[PDB]
């Protein structure tokens, strides 16, 4: 699950 | 003597980090000349569901922007989008833009990390790029729009703006034109990354930097055709060894050839209980180029 | 998520390097206010062994070239300060920071700024080690390479290089001069007290890889931290002596000290079987506070 | 075998 920091 | 992966010296890119904050987001631009980069996530609405950046780009206000370098607030004139980032243009030139340049990197080069938060560097590290396209990074939530470059002459190469990190910890950037490293989506959905293959150029340049430092155990009479070895890399996670002329100088100046290092390989693909600068695993982060400038320093 | 070692931006020091050269020597000095300071072997002659109270003594100021890049310092004095040359010269250095000198402790992290010719071309962390040497990358005329932390905007200078023992150690001199081990400033066959890894270290590695997920290696059993030590002191560890930097690990990860002290002893005898968040799974190169750094940005 | 750098 991508995370988008 | 010794090899430490090392970053090139900061100073001229800290002057160019500015903190972008828009709503509930804040993460780093990039401020050169007149215009700022950043992840267009910064506008996203929400990081749970897909996001629609052509709309939150046109509901966008303006002044909902608050972008700084220091205490220093920069007026926003316009926002577009480029691919995966914005380009912001700003009221007020840097003058401390230094010379720079954008240039997409591949698979097996390394570059150099500009860790920031809120606007401001707090770290700087080397990263080597993987076959899947991610770099085994240190980033927390805040980090995106930290840069990654080079400098050759003087001159900043701008190679990548972080982005996100992966189901596992990789970590993604795009470069300065907007595309994301290995097609990857800035989406906070389920996106698996493929099997990274250790880059094999790299792995003999790390033996040949292990030779030039004096750790030979692991070294063998025994020696093996680039080709034996490319069929046996494409079943055991390493990659295809092509020129063999980049190694010339490392076998000139240690007496040992690219056979022998190949066949190292595949006996340590283990160590043993032992140790080789350090490492206790294969690594393949170091360039050639790197190798050559630790030792030798051209 | 992920952990890499990395320094702190090297901007503010960057502006500090000049080319201090004498005779057919040339290092790198470190210029702050209206002074130089310098590893003293610039005025010494041979590759001997160096009276530097006779060299200082024949020494013409005239014959000192200190640059920053291409602007020539004028040279007023020279006194000798322990293991360096402190160098008055004519003009200010209008980009001092906000400094101060502190002497490092085995265990402790700090920044390297790798520098030739009196211009930076690398930096990264390193942590001084029990015998008072680092495992860094530097090759002829890098001595005068600072090494210094970042602390609320003061620079603190904890280093500058000197040599490299015989075996490929790094040895310095904090800025008052005094050699980090003893070691003399001499081309003399002296030999590195027993490299150990440093356990406090260790044990900040064990908590953040419990953080980032990687628990393979977790032992169920325990032992005290008296008893750890005295098996440490014959297996190539240093003894634990502070523990409450450990209490905030013990509680975001439920695993106590002596757990981890027992995980390391279990690694030590199937040492190299398999790597922790892609490092050996036995590094001592991290601190709690790079880790607390990393992990939560605090 | 020391070497000053």
């Amino acid at each position: 699950t991508v995370r988008l920091q | 003597a010794g090899l430490r992966k090392m970053a090139q010296p900061s100073g001229v890119v800290e002057k160019c980090i500015v903190r972008v904050c828009y709503g509930n987001m804040a993460l780093n631009g990039l401020w050169l000349g007149d215009t700022v980069m950043c992840p267009r996530h910064v506008i996203a609405s929400s990081t749970t569901s897909t996001i629609d950046y052509d709309y939150a780009l046109s509901v966008l206000r303006l002044h909902n922007f608050s972008i700084s370098s220091g205490n220093v607030f920069l007026g926003v004139v316009g926002v577009t989008m480029r691919g995966a980032l914005l380009q912001i243009k700003v009221n007020q030139n840097n003058v401390h833009t230094p010379k720079y340049t954008y240039r997409t990197v591949r698979p097996g080069e390394s570059f150099n990390i500009l860790a920031c938060y809120d606007g401001a560097a707090a770290g700087v590290y080397g990263v080597n790029m993987r076959s899947n396209y991610t770099i085994r990074g240190s980033f927390i939530n805040g980090a995106a729009g930290s840069p990654g470059y080079n400098i050759n002459n003087g001159t900043v190469e701008f190679c990548y703006l972080h982005q996100l990190e992966l189901g596992s910890g990789c970590h993604v950037g795009s470069d300065l034109d907007g595309v994301m490293y290995g097609g990857y989506e800035d989406q906070p959905t389920l996106q698996v990354e493929g099997a990274s293959s250790l880059f094999t150029e790299n792995v003999l340049a790390f033996l040949y930097a292990a030779l030039i430092n004096g750790s030979t155990w692991w070294l063998s009479s025994s020696r093996i055709a680039v080709d034996r070895f490319n069929e046996w890399a494409v079943h055991n996670g390493m990659t295809t060894v092509v020129n063999t002329d980049c190694f010339s100088i490392f076998a000139a100046k240690t007496g040992v050839d690219v056979q022998r290092l190949l066949a190292s390989i595949q006996s340590l693909h283990n160590f043993g209980g032992k140790q080789i600068l350090g490492y206790t695993s294969l690594t393949d982060e170091f360039t050639t180029g790197e190798v050559i400038r630790q030792m030798y320093g051209v």
